[PDB]
């Protein structure tokens, strides 16, 4: 019943492919609304969003760490890997929630213009998603560690296998389209 | 069903009456397949009734080449000459698309409120409430935006209706070929008082009876000539009665418009 | 602490409403005292509340629609009279306020809460069943999936005495529908309401889709399947594909008007036109969604009256394929007269019109099931006939609207109104009642009563066509959906017709429910022993009616197409398996109704704005899923004992029969 | 189920397709038409090498239902993103005040 859970993870992800895909389609149609406020080019600091992205992405290839640790059954070093690969996403969402503070207190906020509602809606969400999946982890990690890798643990580690780096790739997206394009 | 004197299927305008044909072609290419459909459904439920002990029963015959081919073909056939028409015709009926007269244009801004139509004549400096006048014949070039809400500006008898937007621009072209008053309405659902949202589109019978009305409209006490006075005439209404101002404010459609893109 | 919930919320001054909210009141009140009366508080909660049975939940979903069908008829007779009296020159007794309350809930509860879940259910209580699945992939997520439908239900019926619901129209075009124009919390009810049953709608989908590609009985091929399992299949994918746009766009305009932002706004860079946009690349995809799964009902029903095989199975497959594909590309059909330009809406017509072909391939793939067979006139297979011949009038105006010329003079009219009545009608409608009366022997073990269902189905046509057939026409003289007020007299002949055409309907809608009544009265002497009443072609039709909650003791195995139907020829029905199995089956479990009803408190709190209570109700949703996520014990094995009594039982009435 | 060695792989070709763009965007390297098609071509390789390395997507887990599943939902997103794009950049050019 695993490969049955695992595959049906995979359909849920597609249909939360299309709802980013939705997001993106948003953020394009609004991109020039700026309102006579700020532009992408005003506030997208290119270093911040490479340092974020290292931090995503070293998330990942930690997480395909816990999952060869998983595939040699050795529990310990799949909660190191997951712990490590926690602390790297916490990191990007603190970096995230920052750059949305910064935002906010200097009257950028969404409610500021229709560029700002919809970055704020895609890269939030994108963020909402990385919490998630903390939580997710956290769970995942505690139940690991009460019971080890049983076969409904490892299932779960496949699907937030799945999830993880789902939410990467959706970051190269992201960064991508939103600030890179800005920025240039 | 259908109504022969209806304001569709007996239009008086030019874009409504090629609209009727368009309308009348769809239908009748359709029912080429449509009555075949309906009638082998009767036909097949009486025929081969179970009562029935004539008829060939065929319990095993699943597949038929010859059958598929008919049944996939002729739908393609009459969806290729539909598409076909449907090009041509959306082109040719473009609701922005200029119509080919000698007459020049008359030019009326409309604008959508909650909820009433008002109109502007940029050329003839005066404005109305719910009731619109152009000479027949000539053709009438609407810029359509809305004050709150969305809107759909639609005189049903004349032809197409297009959608009112705020701070933006919509463009539909009209003309009368007979004289006549000509229904209007809002056909975009816009709130509370959307039912009353009724104006009358007078089509003169020449351009003396225009200019009488538009004369009529000129010794109007009131004015437009401020943006204050569009937003105490803007205040929610229902129901407005027809109303004339004159030394309407140049620009106001586009003073209108530059309100929402600040 | 209590947001902006206050006594003024209820709408005392309402007569109408008040009388309304007492009437469910006290039916709330005898429901729960006759369940004590009786004392089966215990055996709902353990056998249908917290069942994880498709059978049971294909049941609860279809009852759920049943019961939302009684409003939505009673809003659109109300919508019938008032037009009818407003066209004589008289006020009516709906105000525009309460009368665009009442088109904007009938028009999501039809939608949602009808059509969604009636065919929802019909999916859930057959699809395993032809497959030869002893389940859904996610049992759990079934039950979940329905009681998320279940909160969105009573939000929508909560506004009824607490606030009030949208009045902006079924899809809550903005800026009409923002904060600014829509202050009220009715706006609130139709969002909240439309995310929390998306989210089991989603859940349904992904459940529905895994189960048909990995749970389908050894031997059965994708082209061995039945038609109906390759329509829920294709209605799947497009849930799919599609509710997450209506999750995000809700979300946006709930952004929109909880936080201040500019998605949809008129001024500071907002664009409404893009939530049209978006509203409808989800809505296309859910008027196929409602329509395949019918398609499915009458294929199956088509060939087992007309003791025929299924004229053209592949080419059947392959139009519901390509109908799924391409409902994909059409949605800007919905908005020709908002101003794209030639191209873009020559483009969608044509796209729209294209899609149009498979529909006739499936038509008379149907037609030629019925040639040359034996038909039997039960009253599924009038359903079926009507439906073939009301659906194609309806898809001949659908198309024609599909070409923008004269879209520019029909959009948004009575015509509009007319074509998509008569397409739900003469299709969703017909093959949910076809499909209840075809498989409410296999779900209860008794059939309905045949005398009031052919009485059903003649007021339902009849009706249909006097109600309507007058739309198409008004829509023709220039009458616009959503009129209320001082409608103009020259509507009035034909709006009165549609109010008896309307009346007509409501005498269906008392057939049916006379029909139910008596056929639970006399089950006795209507039972259905053999579980293969009409002599079916699948499997569903193989097992004992009900079917054990287990469906198979053994798992079936398929060499052809309309397998039972090999079976019965071949002499291989109801054979005796030389020994018996324990059967893995998954627990009941009440975490489906405790998450629902925390998503409940949830949407209520944001409606009302009570902030902590959102808060509370949040964190119980995800807390009572962590909590679920750490049980252990979610499934059990059957007893060979009790497989071998089931089945003898089975077997006894099986030889009894012949 | 894949292996370190195919994970540190994706792990550096991640790594240099993310460094080229930024370093391009942020130094001005070339013409902005240069520069958007370099970004845009290495997020697409990015995101496959992503696919590849670190999902293992492959035409053979689940019956190729996974590989299927996939391609759908991609082409769906492009119908829709692009659909949308198109739609209203011709609605938005003809909302304008000519
Ligand atoms: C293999 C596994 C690996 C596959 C994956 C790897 C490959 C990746 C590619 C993607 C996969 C492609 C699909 C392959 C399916 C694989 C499974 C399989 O084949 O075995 C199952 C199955 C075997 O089941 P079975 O148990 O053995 O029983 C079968 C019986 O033997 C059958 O007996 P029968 O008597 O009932 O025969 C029925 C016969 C119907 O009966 C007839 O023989 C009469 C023929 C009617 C002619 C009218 C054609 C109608 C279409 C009009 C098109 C107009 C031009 C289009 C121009 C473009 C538009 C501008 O067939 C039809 O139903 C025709 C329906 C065609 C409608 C498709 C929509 C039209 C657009 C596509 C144009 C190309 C159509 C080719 C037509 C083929 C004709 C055979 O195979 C079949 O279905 C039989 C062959 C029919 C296949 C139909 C092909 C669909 C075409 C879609 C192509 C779309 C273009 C690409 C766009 C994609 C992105 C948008
Ligand atoms: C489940 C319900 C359902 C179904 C199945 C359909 C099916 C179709 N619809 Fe409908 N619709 C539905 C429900 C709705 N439609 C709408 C709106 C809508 C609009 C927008 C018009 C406007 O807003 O002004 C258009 C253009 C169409 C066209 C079509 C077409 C071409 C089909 C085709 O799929 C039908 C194909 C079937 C045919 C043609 C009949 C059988 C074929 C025969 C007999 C043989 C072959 C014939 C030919 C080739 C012509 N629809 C709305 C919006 C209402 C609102 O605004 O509130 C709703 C709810
Ligand atoms: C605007 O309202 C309108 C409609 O909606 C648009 C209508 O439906 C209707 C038509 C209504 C019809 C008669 C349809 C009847 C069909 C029925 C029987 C099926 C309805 C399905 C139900 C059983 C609801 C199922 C969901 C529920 C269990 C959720 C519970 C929701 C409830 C009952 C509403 C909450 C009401 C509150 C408790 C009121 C608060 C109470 C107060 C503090 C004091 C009350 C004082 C009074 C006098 C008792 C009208 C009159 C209308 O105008
Ligand atoms: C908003 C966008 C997010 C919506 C929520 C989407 C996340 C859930 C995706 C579900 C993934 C399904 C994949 C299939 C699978 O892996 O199966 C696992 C399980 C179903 O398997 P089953 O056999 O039935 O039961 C086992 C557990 N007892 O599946 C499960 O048990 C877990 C799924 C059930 C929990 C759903 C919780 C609903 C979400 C509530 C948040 C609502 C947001 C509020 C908005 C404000
Ligand atoms: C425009 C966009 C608008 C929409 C915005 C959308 C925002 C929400 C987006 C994020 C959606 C989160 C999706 C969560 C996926 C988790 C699904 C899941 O449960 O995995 C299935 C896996 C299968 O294993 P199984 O044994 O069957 O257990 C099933 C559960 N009992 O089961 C497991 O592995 C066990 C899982 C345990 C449960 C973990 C739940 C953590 C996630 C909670 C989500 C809410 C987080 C709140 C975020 C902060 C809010 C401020
Ligand atoms: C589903 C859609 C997703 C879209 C998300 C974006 C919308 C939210 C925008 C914020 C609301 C508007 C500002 C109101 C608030 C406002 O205007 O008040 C201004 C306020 C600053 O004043 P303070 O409250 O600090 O001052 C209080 C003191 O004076 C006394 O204690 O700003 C904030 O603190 C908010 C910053 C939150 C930033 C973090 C949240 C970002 C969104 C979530 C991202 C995901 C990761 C989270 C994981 C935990
Ligand atoms: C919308 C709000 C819904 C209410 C939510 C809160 C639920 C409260 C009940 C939980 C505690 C029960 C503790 C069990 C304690 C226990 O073991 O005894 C529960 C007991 C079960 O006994 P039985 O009725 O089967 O009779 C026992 C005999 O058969 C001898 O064995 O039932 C009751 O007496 C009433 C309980 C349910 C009362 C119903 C609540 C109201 C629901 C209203 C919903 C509308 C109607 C629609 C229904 C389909
Ligand atoms: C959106 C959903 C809204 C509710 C819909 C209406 C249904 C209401 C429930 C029907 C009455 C159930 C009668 C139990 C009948 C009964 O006797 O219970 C049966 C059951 C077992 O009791 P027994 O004494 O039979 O023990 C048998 C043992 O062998 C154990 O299996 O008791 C329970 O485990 C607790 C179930 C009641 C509690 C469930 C409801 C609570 C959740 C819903 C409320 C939300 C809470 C959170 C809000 C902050
Ligand atoms: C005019 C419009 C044109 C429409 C053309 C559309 C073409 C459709 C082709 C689909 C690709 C099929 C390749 C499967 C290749 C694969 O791995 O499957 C292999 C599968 C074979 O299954 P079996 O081994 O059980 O054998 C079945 C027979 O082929 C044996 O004779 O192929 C099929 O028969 C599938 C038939 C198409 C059914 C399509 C189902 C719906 C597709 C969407 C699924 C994704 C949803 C994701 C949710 C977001
Ligand atoms: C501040 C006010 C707090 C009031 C909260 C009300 C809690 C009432 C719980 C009623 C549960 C009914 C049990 C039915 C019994 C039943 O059948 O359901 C059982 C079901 C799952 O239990 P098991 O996993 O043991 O499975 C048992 C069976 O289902 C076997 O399959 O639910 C739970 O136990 C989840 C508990 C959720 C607890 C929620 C905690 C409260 C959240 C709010 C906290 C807010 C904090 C804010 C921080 C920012
Ligand atoms: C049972 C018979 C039904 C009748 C008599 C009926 C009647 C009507 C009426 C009178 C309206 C308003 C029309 C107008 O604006 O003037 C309407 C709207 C609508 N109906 Fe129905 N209806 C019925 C069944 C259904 C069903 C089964 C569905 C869908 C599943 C449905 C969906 C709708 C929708 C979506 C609207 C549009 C609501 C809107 O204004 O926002 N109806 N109905
Ligand atoms: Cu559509
Ligand atoms: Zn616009």
């Amino acid at each position: 019943a695993g490969g049955t859970k695992i595959f049906g993870f995979w359909i849920y992800l597609m249909s939360d492919c299309i709802l980013f895909s939705i997001l993106f389609a948003t953020y394009a149609v609004l991109v020039n609304g700026t309102a006579g406020g700020p532009t992408g080019k005003d506030i997208f600091e290119l270093p911040f969003v490479l340092v974020e992205t290292f931090l995503l992405l070293f998330s990942s290839i930690t997480y395909g760490m816990a999952a060869i640790a998983m595939y040699k059954n050795n529990k310990s070093q799949v909660i190191s890997w997951l712990a490590l690969t926690w602390l790297f996403g916490a990191g990007f969402i603190g970096m995230e929630i920052y750059e949305f503070h910064h935002l906010i207190v200097n009257g950028m906020g969404p409610d500021r213009s229709g560029f700002l509602s919809a970055f704020f809606a895609l890269v939030g969400t994108h963020g909402l998603h990385v919490t998630s999946g903390l939580i997710w982890m956290a769970v995942l990690m505690v139940q690991i560690a009460r019971r080890g890798l049983t076969s409904t643990n490892r299932t779960r580690i496949m699907c937030l296998s799945l999830f993880w780096h789902f939410l990467d790739v959706v970051w190269i997206c992201v960064f991508t389209v939103v600030y890179l394009m800005g920025a240039m | 069903l259908s109504g022969c004197n209806s304001a569709l299927l007996d239009p008086k305008g030019q874009i409504g009456l090629e609209q009727r044909s368009l309308i009348l072609t769809a239908f009748g290419l359709m029912l080429i397949v449509v009555i075949p459909a309906i009638l082998m459904a009767v036909g097949f439920a009486w025929k081969y009734r179970a009562s029935n002990k004539d008829a060939k029963y065929s319990p095993n015959w699943s597949h038929s080449n010859k059958v598929e081919a008919v049944v996939w073909t002729v739908p393609i056939l009459i969806i290729i000459f539909l598409a076909v028409l449907t090009w041509k015709t959306t082109h040719a009926l473009e609701p922005s698309k200029p119509l080919a007269h000698d007459e020049k244009p008359i030019t009326i801004e409309v604008v959508s409120m909650d909820w009433k139509w008002f109109f502007i004549y940029p050329e003839q400096g005066i404005a109305t409430v719910n009731e619109i006048a152009f000479p027949a014949n000539t053709p009438v070039y609407f810029k359509v935006t809305s004050n709150s809400v969305m809107n759909s500006f639609f005189i049903p008898r004349l032809g197409s209706q297009i959608y009112a937007m705020a701070g933006m621009q919509t463009r539909l072209h009209l003309i009368a070929n007979e004289p006549g008053t000509y229904d209007g309405i809002s056909a975009s659902y816009s709130g509370p008082g959307f039912s009353g949202m009724k104006f009358k589109a007078i089509a003169t019978p020449d351009r003396a009876a225009f200019d009488q009305w538009v004369a009529k409209a000129k010794q109007s006490p009131n004015t437009m000539s401020d943006m204050a006075a569009f937003e105490k005439l803007a205040a929610p209404s229902e129901y407005n009665q027809v109303e004339y101002f004159s030394n309407v404010k140049p620009d106001l459609f586009a003073d209108v418009i530059n309100k929402f893109m600040a | 602490m209590f947001g902006k919930l206050s006594l003024d919320a209820v709408p005392f001054h309402e007569p109408i409403v008040m009388v309304t909210i007492a009437g469910i009141i006290l039916g709330g009140l005898a429901l729960v005292g006759l369940i004590t009366y009786f004392g089966k508080w215990t055996y709902l909660w353990k056998e249908w509340l917290t069942s994880v049975d498709h059978k049971r939940l294909g049941i609860m979903y279809i009852i759920v629609a049943i019961v939302m069908l009684l409003r939505g008829f009673a809003d659109a007779i109300m919508m019938r009279s008032q037009q009818a009296l407003a066209s004589a020159g008289e006020a009516g007794f709906l105000p525009p306020h309460h009368y665009d309350q009442i088109f904007t809930a009938h028009g999501v509860i039809m939608i949602f809460f009808v059509a969604m879940p009636f065919v929802i259910g019909l999916m859930n209580l057959v699809v395993p069943l032809q497959i030869g699945a002893r389940d859904v992939a996610f049992p759990f997520l079934n039950n979940l999936s329905f009681w998320f439908t279940v909160v969105g239900v009573i939000l929508v019926n909560v506004s009824l005495g607490v606030g009030e619901f949208a009045q902006t129209g079924w899809l809550a075009y903005p800026p009409l529908s923002g904060i600014e124009y829509s202050p009220g919390v009715g706006v609130d009810y139709w969002i909240w309401s439309l995310q929390l049953s998306g989210i089991g709608t989603t859940l349904t989908g992904i459940n529905f889709f895994v189960t048909i590609l990995k749970m389908r009985a050894p031997g059965m091929t994708m082209f061995k399947m039945p038609v109906f399992t390759w329509a829920s299949l294709c209605a799947n994918v497009l849930i799919i594909a599609s509710f997450p746009i209506l999750t995000v766009t809700v979300a946006l305009l709930t952004l929109d008007r909880y936080l201040g932002t500019h998605f949809f706004t008129n001024d500071m860079g907002g664009n409404m036109m893009m939530y049209i946009n978006l509203i409808w690349a989800w809505g296309h995809p859910e008027v196929y969604i409602l329509i395949l799964p019918v398609f499915g009902v009458f294929s199956e029903i088509a060939a087992t009256f007309s003791r025929k095989r299924l004229f053209g199975y592949t080419s059947l497959v392959w139009a519901t394929v390509c109908i799924t594909v391409l409902s994909f590309i059409v949605w800007l059909h919905h908005f020709f007269t908002m101003g794209a330009g030639a191209n873009v809406n020559a483009f969608f017509g044509i796209t729209t019109m294209i899609i149009a072909i498979p529909t006739g391939v499936k038509i008379f793939n149907w037609l030629f099931t019925m040639y040359q067979g034996r038909i039997v006139f039960h009253s599924a297979m009038l359903w079926t006939i009507g439906f073939i011949v009301t659906f194609s009038v309806g898809g001949m105006t659908g198309v024609l609207l599909a070409v923008p010329g004269a879209d520019f003079v029909l959009h948004n009219s009575l015509f509009l109104i007319a074509h998509f009545h008569n397409v739900i009608i003469g299709g969703v409608v017909f093959g949910c009642f076809a499909g209840m009366t075809y498989w409410w022997p296999k779900a209860f073990g008794f059939k309905l009563n045949e005398t009031w269902g052919k009485r059903a189905f003649w007021f339902w046509i009849i009706g249909f066509f006097v109600a309507f057939m007058p739309l198409y026409a008004l829509g023709f003289m220039g009458m616009t959906r959503r009129l209320s007020q001082q409608i103009d007299p020259q509507f009035h002949t034909m709006l009165m017709i549609a109010a008896s055409g309307a009346v007509l309907i409501a005498l269906g809608i008392l057939c049916l429910v006379i029909q139910m009544y008596v056929s639970i009265r006399d089950r006795d002497q209507n039972r259905d022993l053999t579980g293969d009443p009409w002599g079916g072609r699948t499997l569903e039709w193989a097992t004992s009616s009900p079917p054990p909650f287990y469906n198979f003791a053994v798992v079936p195995h398929v060499h052809e197409r309309d397998a039972f139907w090999e079976m019965k020829e071949k002499g291989e029905a109801y054979k005796k398996p030389d020994h018996y199995e324990e059967i893995h089956m998954p627990k009941n479990s009440g975490a489906g109704i405790v998450i629902a009803a925390f998503s409940t408190i949830f949407g209520f709190a944001m409606i009302w704005h009570i902030w902590w209570l959102a808060i509370v109700g949040f964190a119980g949703m995800i807390i009572t899923w962590i909590v679920k996520s750490f049980d252990e014990d979610v499934d059990y094995y059957v007893p060979v004992a009790e497989i071998e009594k089931l089945e003898n039982q089975h077997f006894d009435e099986i030889t009894k029969a012949g | 189920h894949g292996s370190v060695k195919t994970y540190m792989t994706g792990f550096i070709l991640s790594i240099i397709l993310t460094v080229i763009p930024f370093w391009m965007v942020m130094t001005g390297a070339a013409s902005p038409a240069v520069i958007l098609g370099t970004i845009l071509a290495m997020a697409v390789v990015q995101v496959l090498v992503h696919l590849v390395c670190f999902l293992h997507m492959n035409t053979k887990s689940d019956e190729g239902w996974n590989m299927t599943a996939f391609v759908f939902t991609v082409l769906i997103i492009a119908i829709l993103v692009v659909g949308s794009i198109w739609i209203m950049w011709n609605l938005n050019y003809n909302m304008m005040m000519h």
